[PDB]
């Protein structure tokens, strides 16, 4: 088994590295771990370095990956930028043997943002028309919106970009009131909040 | 210089430890020694396999899952076998989900859906792997392969 | 009377026999980290000067103390240890730095007199460092 | 009749009295002790012997005065001795010449002790003598008094024996130690003499004399006397046995002796009196 | 001249200097999953740190190593995590000796046992640190704490 120490990574501007833990809990398995970063389009652009980029986990061990910035301040300074951290575990008869890629969000966060991270959740707004619901995010943080309900009729999960919008499926046969939660920087659920229309 | 110890670290909600089961094939010229049911071979005995998400942090409630690998020259959705001299021909391994529908090989994240999970508890994901003909005839030879399961956390 | 005899005489105090020529005090091992602060001191050590065979007429003996002192007033450490001095006191709680004098009565029943003294080491400014401790307090007696 | 002293001082003439100053050399003799020999001290003459002769007699009532007035003895008058104070008129001495001849009178004292004495300081009275003067021309007689005064400090012996000195100072060495006391007794006739000490004492057994030292005195020490090697206590007769004309030492030596406990340094002084008796 | 007092003795070095390394240092507890905090008293694995002593007196015997600092309001034996909005609540930093037994925060000399030392030679004081639950459930976040260490020599 191969697990990551986090479901997302925040990389604040100016930081020299961020750590990501990788653990194997199986005494009899031996993997090649190959780790890299991609941009929102899923291309290896080279904005970040992972070290080590390739190594071998022999049994029950833990190795800390380190993600290094290589942007040189060329990313936006007003809002967060989305990247994807990838960790690929390859295990070393006519068998189909499988590799596991565990893939988490990597957020580049500029310094000196006005709104603090925690306050972003409650600023989320809504729009109820057609067979659709639009979510509105005026904050500079990517908001991962989960457990979205139209009454007790549960809807899709959404990822509302910073300073942007995101639309989901909606049936009018669902209930009246709206409620949601979000995944914060440490992977934890935020308190349930009342979905404010308009 | 006054003997200070600074302590730092984090407390997060983790994802899951992911373990993949390697699917095995026994065959020995099984349906192949009596195939030619058109090029659409399909119905070959499915072998099942699981992906075990255990243990899991209290975070995980939904994950985006997919398969990637070397697609078949004749079919974009079948996985290509090994293409060594000691291998079979006219065959592509198909991947089928729990409801025996075909898994879109090498699909984009926008195309994939959320598999909902039970937070805290261990979660099992079930798949099937049969062989499907892309030509006629097929021939005698090994059926080894390799593919990548992708787990994108929410 | 018929004849008056006038007899004149004098009683002069004479020197005693000094028993203790060389009194040796051993402070032993003292420890730096118990002598960092200013005013740190070692345990007192009782030392006695004994004089015997005191000729009748000598009722008091006066000890006169002499030795090399440093800028604190106390006796200088001739040894290698630094920021450390030696203090001398009587058991009645008076400091006997170089030049000072103490007098004691001679015990008539025993034809002798004794000076009960106590000696320690101390660090006035603090921060006594590693090294040896050597010091000598010379003393001469007058008689009355 | 006109007289002057050995100092050549004229003794005034009249029927009153005159103070006559004289030198005394008193002495212990066998039987009687000499107080004054006036016959080396008073000289008398007749200014007009060709025409008149003077006679002088010693009348009764002539006696010692002042500090000697309690004493009696004899008077040697012109060779012969008479009781003193005088109880009758003496025979007359003639003065029939210009040649100064002595007034032949010497006063003696009856011994009443062993070795006692009486200090007579200069300028003080010794004797009152009553003279009576007659002549060979008429039957006139008149009396006058000569008061004999001493012009030298003297000690008149009172007994049969004499001491080498009446005051003796002796110095001890520094504590402890001793010095012998020079003190001898001679009697003009072979007598049985003994002496006894006196002064301020400390202990119950009265054998150690206290320290009278005035300036910066020592403590715990006193003076104790010894002969040969025996303590001689106060108020206790010490016998010398037969003592005669040859001087005999009392054999005394002075010593330190301890009285109180703690001995302080300082000076020591004791004044001890010796008195003699016949035993 | 007629009488003399001769005093003898030695002043011995019975202690050590904190090595340059250790005058001030940091301990990284790293990432810690939130689910592992099963009830109050639950503890994460031990993270070892140490203190180096050099040079050292030729007559040292032992040290009493103590740790002071703002204590957790729910357990006084623990070091308080800083109380900011980001910080992880319901946790306290515990400190342990070489044999992994609790060294109380702010403990007096009497409570702390001695730690034997090699004389005239450099010395290493080994320790461990780890988190401990004071509330449940643990709220996830940043771990930040400082603590001064003290050395009393024998």
């Amino acid at each position: 088994g191969v697990a990551l120490g986090a479901t997302r990574v925040i990389y604040p501007a100016g930081q020299k590295q961020e750590q990501l833990a990788v653990t194997n809990n199986d005494e009899n398995s031996t993997y090649l771990i190959q780790s890299w970063v991609e941009n929102a389009d899923g291309v290896k652009d080279g904005r970040f370095i992972v070290t080590p980029p390739l190594f071998a986990m022999k049994g029950k061990k833990e190795n800390t990956l380190r993600i290094l910035d290589a942007t040189n301040n060329q990313l936006p300074q007003d809002r967060e930028s989305l990247f994807w951290m990838n960790v690929k575990a390859i295990p070393s008869e006519n068998t189909l043997q499988l590799a596991i890629i565990s893939r988490i969000k990597l957020y580049y966060r500029p310094a000196k943002l006005a709104l603090p991270p925690d306050q972003a959740a409650e600023k989320l707004r809504f729009r109820r028309s057609a067979n659709s619901l639009t979510l509105i995010n005026p904050t500079p943080y990517y908001l991962t919106v989960t457990e979205l309900n139209a009454g007790t009729r549960v809807l899709e999960n959404a990822l509302v970009p910073p300073m942007g919008e995101s639309t989901v499926k909606l049936p009018s046969d669902a209930g009246s009131n709206i409620t949601y939660r979000t995944i914060n920087d440490y992977g934890a659920l935020t308190p349930k909040m009342t979905g404010v229309m308009e | 210089a006054d003997s200070t110890i600074t302590i730092r670290g984090y407390v997060r909600d983790n994802g899951c430890s992911v373990a993949a089961e390697s699917t095995n094939f026994t065959v020995d010229l099984m349906e192949n020694a009596a195939k030619q049911f058109n090029n659409i071979g399909a119905t070959t005995p499915v072998v099942p396999f699981r992906i075990l998400l255990s243990p899991c942090g209290n975070a995980v409630s939904a994950v985006k899952v997919g398969f990637t690998g070397v697609a078949d020259s004749h079919n974009a959705n079948l996985l290509a076998l090994e293409n060594t001299v000691s291998a079979a021909a006219g065959l592509g391994i198909q991947l089928l989900n729990e409801q025996q529908n075909q898994i879109p090989l090498n699909a984009p994240s926008s195309a994939l859906s959320w598999t909902t999970l039970t937070p805290g508890k261990p979660n099992t994901l079930n798949f099937y792997a049969r062989l499907m003909a892309t030509q006629v005839p097929v021939t005698a030879g090994h059926i080894n392969a390799t593919a990548t399961f992708t787990l994108e956390y929410q | 009377a018929d004849v008056t005899i006038t007899v004149n005489g004098k009683v002069v105090a004479k020197p005693c026999t000094v028993s203790t020529t060389n009194a040796t005090v051993d402070l032993g091992d003292l420890y730096s980290f118990s002598l960092m602060s200013a005013g740190a001191a070692s345990a007192w050590h009782d030392v006695a000067l004994e004089l015997t065979n005191c000729p009748v007429g000598t009722s008091r003996v006066t000890a006169s103390f002499s030795g090399a002192a440093d800028s604190t007033g106390y006796y200088k450490n001739q040894g290698t240890a630094q920021n450390i001095q030696l203090e001398l006191q009587d058991d009645s709680g008076n400091t006997l730095n170089t030049g000072a004098t103490k007098t004691v009565q001679v015990d008539d029943s025993s034809q002798s007199a004794h000076f009960p003294l106590q000696v320690r080491a101390l660090t006035v400014n603090g921060g006594a460092t590693q090294g040896t401790i050597q010091a000598v307090i010379s003393i001469t007696y007058t008689y009355s | 009749f006109a007289c002057k002293t050995a100092n050549g001082t004229a003794i005034p003439i009249g029927g009153g009295s005159a103070n006559v100053y004289v030198n005394l050399a008193p002495a212990v003799n066998v039987g009687q002790n000499l107080v004054v020999d006036l016959s080396t001290q008073i000289f008398c003459h007749n200014d007009y012997p060709e025409t008149i002769t003077d006679y002088v007699t010693l009348q009764r009532g002539s006696a010692y005065g002042g500090v000697l007035s309690s004493f009696s003895g004899t008077v040697k008058y012109n060779g012969s001795s008479y009781p003193f104070p005088t109880t009758s008129e003496t025979p007359r001495v003639v003065y029939n010449s210009r040649t100064d001849k002595p007034w032949p009178v010497a006063l003696y004292l009856t011994p009443v002790s062993s070795a006692g004495g009486v200090a007579i300081k200069a300028g003080s009275l010794i004797a009152v003598l009553i003279l009576r003067q007659t002549n060979n021309y008429n039957s006139d007689d008149f009396q006058f008094v000569w008061n004999i005064y001493a012009n030298n400090d003297v000690v008149v012996p009172t007994g049969g024996c004499d001491v080498s000195a009446r005051d003796v100072t002796v110095t001890l060495p520094d504590y402890p130690g001793s010095v012998p006391i020079p003190l001898t007794v001679r009697c003009d006739q072979t007598q049985s003499v003994s002496y006894t000490l006196s002064g301020s004492v400390a202990d119950a057994g009265n054998s150690i004399f206290t320290n009278t030292a005035s300036f910066s005195p020592a403590q715990g020490v006193g003076v104790q006397l010894t002969r040969n090697g025996t303590i001689i206590p106060a108020n206790n007769t010490v016998s010398l046995g037969a003592v005669g004309t040859s001087a005999v030492s009392l054999g005394l030596t002075a010593n330190y002796a301890r009285t109180g406990g703690q001995v302080t340094a300082g000076n020591v002084q004791s004044i001890i009196g010796v008195t003699f008796v016949y035993q």
